[PDB]
């Protein structure tokens, strides 16, 4: 079993310590869901090869520019993670979170992943959205910017109902492992 | 770690931490604030444990078993006995107040209603200071630690092994030496995501929302003071 590292980036609320949380635990946390995630060394079982995928948040060192990228050392594979019901964290993929992962973390495989895709059909979600002259980032929109950024895959996923979780991961396994 | 806090912080909530009967006889939003204020300190008795691990299982095993210069060493696991010293008389604090909080005859039921001063406390005046001065030296020396580790785990072989060693159990899967420093590193940005989320369910009393309201800003405060201070070194 090959070590290997996983860093999720993104915005503050596009869902990515609930998507680590989901993972880690294999299901929904049922009473209560964690505020933080601390890390995880996952065991992985893909395409017969067996990884050690070690896992990391990013969450709480958006607003510290000289401690976020401490956690960019050694880095195998990139999440990066927006969320589905805002399409302004999907606007800060391209200036704010890739010129950031290629400096600290050129030729590491990068896959964009659209997190709360349940919210697609959300009419509280879709109500709001109208208030704004906007609506649910289209899956369309979602592998544009992939492309645009040069990113190794486009997926999306939904850490409520669990739906593309294991197969992000998977993939995530996939990419750190080619070289 | 010892087995009566591994015990009372084993559950995974304060919901499932509590007997049913005295969760049953509270109000949600009660319930609500002591699972966060339950997962601030589970995470402090984590970190706490993620530095003895650092101080008596790596260093002093290194000191004790390998024949490396004292100056390795201290590249390699800068400023643990500070941060042991800082966050485990933190961790005494929490303990104590939970306990405090003890209803006579259980040691499992508790509800904590002040938790603000403890905390403004911390993040206040000189042990603030001391924390600042700290985590700026540790985060200014984690890549240079990084670094330091790697050579020695590809030159030394009696390093190599003493590392395959130590880090055999199961317990230490997610505490590698590299674990450990960046867990260290990412700790005190998971303060404010806490105290926000206690802030958030602790509007009854309002001495204690102003206080959970002045240690959020303290913690920020201490933050972008440490972000500041942060300055890169390599050998
Ligand atoms: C303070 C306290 O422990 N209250 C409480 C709530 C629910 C159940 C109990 N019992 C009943 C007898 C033993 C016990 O702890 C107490």
């Amino acid at each position: 079993a090959i070590r290997k590292k996983l860093v999720i980036v993104g915005d503050g609320a596009c869902g990515k310590t609930c998507l680590l949380i989901v993972f880690s635990k294999d299901q929904f946390p049922e009473v209560y869901v964690p505020t933080v995630f601390e890390n995880y060394v996952a065991d992985i079982e893909v395409d017969g090869k067996q990884v050690e995928l070690a896992l990391w948040d990013t969450a709480g060192q958006e607003d510290y520019d000289r401690l976020r990228p401490l956690s960019y050392p050694d880095t195998d594979v990139i999440l990066m993670c927006f969320s589905i019901d805002s399409p302004d964290s999907l606007e800060n993929i391209p200036e704010k979170w890739t010129p950031e992962v290629k400096h600290f973390c050129p030729n590491v495989p990068i896959i964009l992943v659209g997190n709360k895709k349940d919210l697609r059909n959300d009419e509280h979600t879709r109500r709001e959205l109208a208030k704004m002259k906007q609506e649910p980032v289209k899956p369309e929109e979602g592998r544009d910017m992939a492309n645009r950024i040069g990113a190794f895959g486009y997926m999306e996923c939904s850490a409520k109902t669990k739906d593309g979780v294991r197969e992000v991961f998977e993939m995530a396994t996939r990419a750190a492992l080619q070289a | 770690s010892m087995e009566m806090d591994e015990k009372d912080f084993a559950a995974d909530s304060w919901s499932l931490a509590v007997d049913s009967s005295f969760l049953q006889q509270h109000k949600k939003e009660v319930m609500k604030q002591q699972d966060v204020i339950y997962e601030l300190i589970q995470t402090e008795l984590h970190h706490v444990r993620t530095l003895k691990i650092m101080t008596r299982l790596f260093r002093t095993g290194m000191l004790e078993e390998l024949h490396l210069e004292p100056g390795v060493v201290q590249g390699l696991f800068p400023c643990v006995d500070e941060l042991s010293d800082i966050h485990t008389r933190f961790l005494s604090q929490l303990l104590e107040r939970r306990r405090q909080a003890l209803c006579p005859g259980s040691t499992r039921n508790f509800v904590i209603h002040r938790l603000g001063d403890l905390l403004i406390s911390q993040f206040s005046g000189p042990s603030a200071e001391q924390m600042c001065k700290t985590y700026s030296e540790f985060c200014s020396r984690h890549s240079k630690a990084l670094k330091l580790y790697k050579e020695l785990y590809a030159r030394d072989k009696r390093f190599q092994q003493f590392i395959r060693k130590v880090t055999r159990p199961a317990v230490l899967k997610r505490h590698g030496v590299q674990e450990c420093i960046l867990l260290v590193t990412q700790r005190i940005t998971k303060y404010p995501l806490l105290i926000s989320r206690i802030l958030q369910h602790s509007h009854g009393i309002e001495e204690e929302r102003q206080d959970l309201t002045t240690a959020l800003g303290l913690v920020k405060e201490l933050l972008s003071n440490v972000d500041e201070g942060i300055y890169q070194l390599e050998k």
